[PDB]
Protein backbone atom coordinates (compact mmCIF):
# COMPACT_ATOMS: atom_id res chain seq x y z
CA UNK A 1 0.00 0.00 0.00
CA UNK A 2 3.01 2.30 0.49
CA UNK A 3 6.53 2.61 -0.89
CA UNK A 4 8.74 3.89 1.95
CA UNK A 5 7.96 4.91 5.53
CA UNK A 6 9.71 7.85 7.18
CA UNK A 7 8.41 7.96 10.76
CA UNK A 8 9.59 7.11 14.29
CA UNK A 9 8.84 3.39 13.99
CA UNK A 10 10.63 1.12 16.46
CA UNK A 11 13.04 -1.31 14.79
CA UNK A 12 12.16 -4.71 16.27
CA UNK A 13 12.96 -8.33 15.50
CA UNK A 14 9.38 -9.21 14.56
CA UNK A 15 9.32 -6.34 12.05
CA UNK A 16 12.65 -7.42 10.53
CA UNK A 17 11.07 -10.74 9.49
CA UNK A 18 8.73 -8.96 7.03
CA UNK A 19 10.56 -5.76 5.97
CA UNK A 20 14.00 -4.20 6.24
CA UNK A 21 15.42 -1.18 8.06
CA UNK A 22 18.28 1.29 7.81
CA UNK A 23 20.82 2.23 10.47
CA UNK A 24 19.34 4.10 13.47
CA UNK A 25 19.81 7.82 12.92
CA UNK A 26 18.43 8.67 16.38
CA UNK A 27 19.29 6.53 19.41
CA UNK A 28 17.22 6.74 22.58
CA UNK A 29 16.13 4.88 25.69
CA UNK A 30 13.71 4.80 28.59
CA UNK A 31 13.85 7.87 30.83
CA UNK A 32 12.28 9.28 34.00
CA UNK A 33 9.75 12.13 33.86
CA UNK A 34 9.53 14.14 37.08
CA UNK A 35 8.38 17.67 37.77
CA UNK A 36 10.66 20.65 38.29
CA UNK A 37 11.44 21.13 42.01
CA UNK A 38 9.57 24.19 43.22
CA UNK A 39 10.04 25.75 46.64
CA UNK A 40 8.43 23.53 49.27
CA UNK A 41 7.47 24.71 52.76
CA UNK A 42 10.25 23.68 55.19
CA UNK A 43 8.26 24.35 58.37
CA UNK A 44 9.28 23.18 61.84
CA UNK A 45 12.63 21.86 60.55
CA UNK A 46 13.67 25.48 59.83
CA UNK A 47 14.45 26.13 63.51
CA UNK A 48 17.27 23.56 63.54
CA UNK A 49 18.07 23.56 59.81
CA UNK B 1 -11.06 49.09 94.64
CA UNK B 2 -14.56 48.54 93.26
CA UNK B 3 -13.94 50.90 90.33
CA UNK B 4 -10.98 48.74 89.26
CA UNK B 5 -13.20 45.65 89.56
CA UNK B 6 -15.88 47.27 87.40
CA UNK B 7 -13.22 48.33 84.88
CA UNK B 8 -11.91 44.75 84.79
CA UNK B 9 -15.46 43.45 84.28
CA UNK B 10 -16.25 45.82 81.41
CA UNK B 11 -12.84 45.09 79.89
CA UNK B 12 -13.57 41.36 79.99
CA UNK B 13 -16.99 42.05 78.46
CA UNK B 14 -15.48 44.14 75.64
CA UNK B 15 -12.78 41.51 75.06
CA UNK B 16 -15.42 38.76 74.84
CA UNK B 17 -17.49 40.89 72.46
CA UNK B 18 -14.51 41.58 70.18
CA UNK B 19 -13.58 37.89 70.33
CA UNK B 20 -17.13 37.01 69.24
CA UNK B 21 -16.84 39.57 66.43
CA UNK B 22 -13.51 37.99 65.42
CA UNK B 23 -15.11 34.53 65.37
CA UNK B 24 -18.08 35.85 63.36
CA UNK B 25 -16.84 37.30 60.06
CA UNK B 26 -14.31 39.55 58.27
CA UNK B 27 -11.26 37.82 59.75
CA UNK B 28 -9.17 37.87 56.56
CA UNK B 29 -9.54 39.30 53.07
CA UNK B 30 -7.77 38.32 49.85
CA UNK B 31 -8.37 38.77 46.12
CA UNK B 32 -9.55 35.44 44.72
CA UNK B 33 -9.96 34.38 41.09
CA UNK B 34 -12.05 40.40 42.53
CA UNK B 35 -11.70 40.72 46.30
CA UNK B 36 -13.29 38.39 48.84
CA UNK B 37 -13.76 38.50 52.60
CA UNK B 38 -13.47 35.55 54.98
CA UNK B 39 -14.25 34.83 58.61
CA UNK B 40 -12.38 31.50 59.07
CA UNK B 41 -15.55 29.52 58.21
CA UNK B 42 -16.78 30.71 54.81
CA UNK B 43 -15.76 33.12 52.06
CA UNK B 44 -17.85 35.88 50.48
CA UNK B 45 -16.79 37.30 47.12
CA UNK B 46 -17.27 40.85 45.88
CA UNK B 47 -22.18 35.99 41.43
CA UNK B 48 -21.82 39.15 43.52
CA UNK B 49 -23.20 38.75 47.05
CA UNK B 50 -23.06 34.95 47.33
CA UNK B 51 -21.14 33.16 50.07
CA UNK B 52 -19.65 29.68 50.29
CA UNK B 53 -17.68 27.60 52.79
CA UNK B 54 -14.20 27.84 51.28
CA UNK B 55 -12.51 26.45 54.42
CA UNK B 56 -11.35 23.27 52.69
CA UNK B 57 -8.37 21.84 54.57
CA UNK B 58 -7.61 19.30 51.78
CA UNK B 59 -7.18 20.52 48.21
CA UNK B 60 5.94 15.54 56.28
CA UNK B 61 3.15 14.84 58.76
CA UNK B 62 3.76 18.24 60.39
CA UNK B 63 2.11 20.01 57.44
CA UNK B 64 -0.96 17.77 57.72
CA UNK B 65 -1.07 18.38 61.48
CA UNK B 66 -0.82 22.14 60.88
CA UNK B 67 -3.67 21.86 58.37
CA UNK B 68 -5.70 19.88 60.92
CA UNK B 69 -5.12 22.60 63.53
CA UNK B 70 -6.01 25.23 60.91
CA UNK B 71 -9.11 23.18 60.03
CA UNK B 72 -12.21 24.99 61.40
CA UNK B 73 -9.99 27.12 63.74
CA UNK B 74 -10.15 24.82 66.76
CA UNK B 75 -7.62 26.70 68.91
CA UNK B 76 -9.36 30.15 68.93
CA UNK B 77 -12.69 28.41 69.62
CA UNK B 78 -11.08 26.70 72.63
CA UNK B 79 -9.56 30.06 73.60
CA UNK B 80 -13.01 31.70 73.44
CA UNK B 81 -14.49 28.90 75.57
CA UNK B 82 -11.69 29.39 78.11
CA UNK B 83 -12.27 33.16 78.08
CA UNK B 84 -15.99 32.58 78.70
CA UNK B 85 -15.16 30.24 81.59
CA UNK B 86 -12.74 32.81 83.01
CA UNK B 87 -15.34 35.55 82.71
CA UNK B 88 -17.86 33.34 84.50
CA UNK B 89 -15.28 32.65 87.23
CA UNK B 90 -14.59 36.39 87.55
CA UNK B 91 -18.33 37.10 87.79
CA UNK B 92 -18.63 34.38 90.45
CA UNK B 93 -15.68 35.82 92.39
CA UNK B 94 -16.99 39.39 92.10
CA UNK B 95 -20.02 38.85 94.36
CA UNK B 96 -19.83 36.76 97.57
CA UNK B 97 -16.04 36.45 97.48
CA UNK B 98 -15.68 33.86 100.24
CA UNK B 99 -12.49 32.14 99.07
CA UNK B 100 -9.39 34.29 98.51
CA UNK B 101 -7.72 31.82 96.13
CA UNK B 102 -10.13 31.33 93.20
CA UNK B 103 -9.19 34.76 91.82
CA UNK B 104 -5.59 33.68 91.15
CA UNK B 105 -6.76 30.52 89.36
CA UNK B 106 -9.23 32.58 87.32
CA UNK B 107 -6.49 35.05 86.39
CA UNK B 108 -4.11 32.23 85.46
CA UNK B 109 -6.82 30.65 83.29
CA UNK B 110 -7.50 34.06 81.71
CA UNK B 111 -3.81 34.64 80.88
CA UNK B 112 -3.49 31.09 79.52
CA UNK B 113 -6.60 31.70 77.40
CA UNK B 114 -4.99 34.86 76.05
CA UNK B 115 -1.81 32.91 75.28
CA UNK B 116 -3.85 30.25 73.47
CA UNK B 117 -5.63 33.04 71.57
CA UNK B 118 -2.23 34.43 70.51
CA UNK B 119 -1.14 30.92 69.48
CA UNK B 120 -4.32 30.49 67.44
CA UNK B 121 -3.74 33.91 65.86
CA UNK B 122 -0.25 32.73 64.89
CA UNK B 123 -1.79 29.56 63.41
CA UNK B 124 -4.39 31.54 61.44
CA UNK B 125 -1.66 33.86 60.19
CA UNK B 126 0.37 30.80 59.16
CA UNK B 127 -2.72 29.34 57.45
CA UNK B 128 -2.97 32.32 55.06
CA UNK B 129 -0.12 31.13 52.81
CA UNK B 130 -3.00 41.52 49.74
CA UNK B 131 -4.40 42.88 53.01
CA UNK B 132 -6.24 41.77 56.15
CA UNK B 133 -9.75 42.13 57.53
CA UNK B 134 -10.96 44.19 60.46
CA UNK B 135 -11.60 41.22 62.76
CA UNK B 136 -7.89 40.33 62.91
CA UNK B 137 -7.19 43.84 64.22
CA UNK B 138 -10.19 43.50 66.56
CA UNK B 139 -8.87 40.21 67.94
CA UNK B 140 -5.42 41.74 68.38
CA UNK B 141 -6.87 44.71 70.26
CA UNK B 142 -8.98 42.35 72.38
CA UNK B 143 -5.78 40.43 73.17
CA UNK B 144 -4.20 43.73 74.27
CA UNK B 145 -7.21 44.63 76.45
CA UNK B 146 -7.28 41.08 77.87
CA UNK B 147 -3.59 41.32 78.80
CA UNK B 148 -4.19 44.70 80.46
CA UNK B 149 -7.24 43.32 82.30
CA UNK B 150 -5.18 40.35 83.47
CA UNK B 151 -2.48 42.70 84.77
CA UNK B 152 -5.17 44.72 86.59
CA UNK B 153 -6.75 41.54 87.99
CA UNK B 154 -3.49 40.17 89.37
CA UNK B 155 -2.69 43.66 90.72
CA UNK B 156 -6.00 43.62 92.61
CA UNK B 157 -5.20 40.08 93.76
CA UNK B 158 -1.79 41.00 95.16
CA UNK B 159 -3.34 44.08 96.79
CA UNK B 160 -5.95 41.83 98.43
CA UNK B 161 -3.19 39.43 99.50
CA UNK B 162 -1.20 42.33 100.99
CA UNK B 163 -4.35 43.51 102.80
CA UNK B 164 -4.89 39.99 104.17
CA UNK B 165 -1.26 39.79 105.29
CA UNK B 166 -1.58 43.21 106.96
CA UNK B 167 -4.81 42.21 108.71
CA UNK B 168 -3.36 38.87 109.86
CA UNK B 169 -0.34 40.64 111.40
Amino acid sequence: KADIAIAPLTITLVREEVIDFSKPFMSLGISIMIKKPQKSKPGVFSFLD
Amino acid sequence: RGVQMLLTTVGAFAAFSLMTIAVGTDYWLYSRGVMTHSGLWRTCCLFKGLCKQIDHFPEDTAEYFLRAVRASSIFPILSVILLFMGGLCIAASEFYKTRHNIILSAGIFFVSAGLSNIIGIIVYISANAYSYGWSFYFGALSFIIAEMVGVLAVHMFIDRHKQLRATAR
